[PDB]
DNA sequence: CTCGTGCCTGGTG
RNA sequence: CCUGGUGUCUUGGGUG
DNA sequence: CACCAGGCACGAG
């Protein structure tokens, strides 16, 4: 169980140092090298592990015995502060320091990028292997009148009409979905296949339009 | 003569007295809550 | 040659082995004032089209960089940017031709130069 | 069109806009507009 | 080649020396505009001090 | 669009020279496309309320980006009459 | 503005309460302020600029 | 009418002007 | 209101907001992570 | 980079495809098989870059249940699961899986 | 027909 | 057939 | 306003 592997007082001290915005990464990277050219040596470096949280902008947490093994740690580093800005965390505050942390069929989300950026669509479907989704959305389409599209320069939403696209120059699937333009449309709702990391599901708040509408 | 007629009585400023808003006041005062930083969400006109 | 040379070093343990990349710089080449338009024509730069289509008359400055590494188990001319020319000087193109294609290139006589032209 | 003149060769050319800026001749990136067809008056004073 | 090129055109053209980021504390009025009115105006800003 | 008069311009949105300019009139025609026919909002130059002159030149070329770049030369003549300054 | 018009007038800077004095509008051609010869002193102006 | 010699614009009487056309100048039966 | 803070347009499509919009959605923006702190793990020095 | 969703090891696509896991490739076989079986095997989307020294006196390495494999850089939470098959497989061949994504 | 790579654009400090 | 809109901050030189 | 990551279109096997 994970609760027998809390920590006590013989567990080794944890040191959070500031660094700068942007290379904790790079400074954890840095401590790794460290630590793994001085392992075998007569001056060897004593730490235990480096790490940091996305959650903790500007912050490395370091796990040692002494604070003289931090500074050797930190010592040479360009993208961690020269003044003395390191702190010390407490045995209680150890585990909310490694804390990990939805999505699922027919949950309204929202689009963070490509053109239909900011519209609230629906989860109909997942992939088997767990990356993308299937969105159904309401489509922005031109049915193709300045053809011979950005986020900045798009059209106004409206659900697709599979007899205005005939009318203004299509293949029929199925009974309502229509491939055109390589996408695919069932009953005028768009579906598309969207990246996990591209939409976001904690904290949505639905507009006056998607009222109205949804 | 510039501004429309108006059934308020006219009169003019005779003291200034200063001070510091209350909270209770300021929330009396106001007409709408701020919460969203975003001034635009959309990009499609009409403010949220 | 204030700062000539660039070394670095990093110690690599998967037989520990020390590899310096170090980088000198070399001899500073200066040219004309060239004049490159979209299409990728080069051409001879004046102070006359610098000034009506309101370009910057420098010219591109190129140095010589030597990357050696050094490795211890215990070559081509780089445009660094462009400067600035001053008018009738050493390194400008009104200083050669005389004094007659002064006159085809719409410049006067009386100018003594001595400026840079920005925008 | 409209009449125009080169820089350098001094080409009496004629362009519609879509066309780009460039001499017909001796390529010159450098071109000008021609008189208008009014007449200029001037009271010499 | 453009880090070079553009810090020297912002130099001479706002007459700022120095960085970009770091417009305070530092010495403006460097590069002029060349008075063009006469003869005796350009060689005596030419010659300013 | 701008109060002044836009009859001075010919086909090419440019001004041609010998034509006399005066306060509030546009002599380069410039539009903006408008982000969503009309869907466009004027961005001329006019001339200065206090000038009044004759177009002398028109040079148009390209720039360094490679878009069009124009320039108008208004030349007039000034006479001294009462209140200007002279010196010995 | 018409004739017998009493306006202010004024040049900076404005030192004493003499130099705000109403004056009765002339009209007159050209664009230049027609003034007395009198009033120079108060004002402390000349007819330099 | 703005003068093309001076540069002051001036008003004019209707009876007092000749407008231009396809041939020559056209008084009032313009 | 704003009235206080008003929008300039740099050239022409192109408008700029003023100091006190940006102070104010950055003052937002840290309420609102203020608010997502006393809720999830927080060791401390964070939240100071 | 990517991070292997059993040990949790951070390590570049190549480095998966050519030696596979350092911790893992004695029950998941990532040397001799397709990119297919490692992108359901490691995952590119991760969080928590953890820099193991110690493999024993850690409690790091011991909270993230790493405290018995090489060091490197670890992920706390790793997005995605295991397929089924894989699982099945792991679990006949004696090893038990436990999702790292939180 | 499908993968590697240069170019353009939006997010963020 | 009325109504009507082009700007905030600086740098260098001049005027009284 | 300047740096970084993601999407798009071109070239090659
Ligand atoms: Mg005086
Ligand atoms: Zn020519
Ligand atoms: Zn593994």
């Amino acid at each position: 169980p994970q609760r027998l592997l809390i920590p006590t007082v013989d567990d080794p001290g944890i040191w959070g140092v500031k660094v700068r915005l942007g290379k904790e990464k790079d400074v954890v990277r840095q401590i790794l090298k460290k630590k793994l050219a001085r392992e075998g040596t007569k001056n060897p470096l004593e730490i235990y592990s480096a790490f940091q949280r996305d959650s903790f902008k500007g912050h490395v947490y370091i796990e040692a015995r002494k604070a003289e093994a931090i500074n050797d740690a930190l010592k040479g580093n360009v993208n961690v502060f020269s003044n003395n800005s390191k702190f010390l965390v407490g045995i209680v505050e150890y585990k909310d320091l490694l804390r990990p942390v939805k999505l699922t069929r027919g949950s309204y989300v929202r689009v963070k990028n490509g053109k239909f950026k900011g519209d609230l669509a629906q989860v109909d479907e997942v992939l088997e292997n767990g990356l993308e989704a299937r969105l159904k959305l309401v489509p922005r389409l031109d049915y193709g009148k300045d053809l011979s599209y950005t986020s900045k320069f798009r059209p106004a939403q409206r659900l697709f009409s599979e007899a205005e696209a005939r009318v203004h120059e299509i293949r029929r699937d199925r009974d309502g979905f229509v491939t055109y333009g390589g996408e695919e449309y069932y009953e005028g709702f768009l579906y598309k296949t969207f990246r996990l990391q591209n939409l976001i599901v904690n904290s949505i708040n639905p507009t006056l339009n998607e009222l109205s509408l949804f | 003569s510039q501004f429309p007629y108006s059934s308020a009585p006219l009169r003019s400023v005779k003291e200034v007295q200063f001070g510091l808003l209350s909270p209770e006041e300021i929330r009396a005062i106001s007409v709408v809550k701020i919460e969203y930083p975003e001034i635009m969400d959309e990009s499609r006109q009409r403010p949220r | 040659w204030e700062e000539p040379r660039l070394i670095l070093d990093q110690p690599a343990q998967h037989d520990n082995i020390n590899k310096r990349y170090e980088i000198r710089f070399g001899k500073i080449y200066l040219s004309r004032p060239t004049m490159t338009e979209a299409d990728g024509t080069t051409h001879a730069m004046f102070p006359q089209e610098a000034r009506l289509r309101n370009l910057t008359y420098s010219s591109p400055v190129y140095l010589d960089m030597e990357k050696s590494m050094f490795t211890s188990i215990d070559g081509n001319k780089v445009h660094i940017g462009k400067v600035p020319i001053m008018l009738r000087s050493k390194f400008c193109s009104l200083r050669t031709l005389d004094e007659v294609d002064l006159y085809k290139m719409k410049e006067c006589p009386y100018d003594m130069g001595g400026y840079f032209v920005i925008n | 069109g409209v009449k125009y003149t080169c820089g350098a060769c001094a080409h009496n050319f004629s362009l519609n806009k879509s066309d780009p800026v460039r001499c017909k001749e001796c390529g010159h990136r450098v071109i000008y507009k021609a008189r208008t067809k009014r007449m200029i008056q001037f009271d010499a004073r | 080649s453009t880090t070079i090129t553009s810090g020297l055109k912002y130099s001479l053209a706002t007459g700022n020396w120095g960085e970009q980021k770091k417009a305070m504390s530092s010495r403006a009025g460097v590069s002029q505009v060349l008075n063009r009115y006469t003869y005796s105006s350009t060689l005596s800003h030419l010659r300013r001090t | 669009l701008k109060h002044g008069t836009y009859e001075k311009l010919d086909e090419d949105g440019l001004i041609a020279p010998g034509v006399r300019v005066s306060g509030d009139d546009i002599i380069i025609g410039k539009t903006t496309p408008i982000p969503p026919y009309h869907t466009k909002r004027d961005a001329s130059t006019p001339l200065r309320s206090t000038e009044n002159g004759i177009v002398d030149q028109v040079l148009l070329t390209t720039n360094q980006e490679g878009l069009k770049f124009v320039k108008v030369r208004m030349r007039t003549t000034k006479v001294p009459q009462i209140g200007d300054k002279f010196a010995s | 503005l018409m004739d017998d018009d009493p306006v202010l007038f004024n040049r900076q800077p404005s030192l004493h309460k003499m130099s705000m004095m109403a004056h009765r509008v002339k009209v007159m051609p050209y664009s230049t302020f027609r003034l007395n010869l009198s009033v120079t002193s108060p004002y402390n102006a000349d007819f330099d600029g | 009418v703005e003068l093309h010699n001076p540069n002051k614009t001036i008003p004019i009487p209707c009876s007092f002007l000749l407008i231009e056309s396809t041939h020559g100048w056209v008084p009032y039966e313009d | 209101p704003p009235q206080v803070r008003p929008s300039i347009a740099m050239d022409e499509t192109t408008q700029g907001q003023d100091d006190l919009t940006h102070k104010l959605s950055d003052i937002l923006k840290a309420n609102i992570n203020v608010q997502k702190l006393e809720m999830d793990g927080s060791p401390q020095h964070i939240i100071n | 980079e990517r991070a292997c969703m059993l040990c949790g090891i951070v390590l570049p696509g190549r480095v998966f495809m050519q030696n596979g896991c350092p911790n893992c490739d004695s029950v998941l076989n990532l040397r001799d098989s397709d990119q297919a079986t490692v992108n359901e095997c490691t995952s590119s989307s991760f969080e928590g870059l953890v820099a193991v020294g110690d493999n024993e006196h850690s409690w790091v390495a011991k909270w993230l249940r790493v405290d018995r494999f090489q060091p490197g850089l670890y992920a706390v939470r790793v997005d995605g699961r295991l397929p089924s098959d894989i699982v099945a497989a792991l679990e006949q061949y004696g090893v038990y899986y436990r999702p790292r994504d939180g």
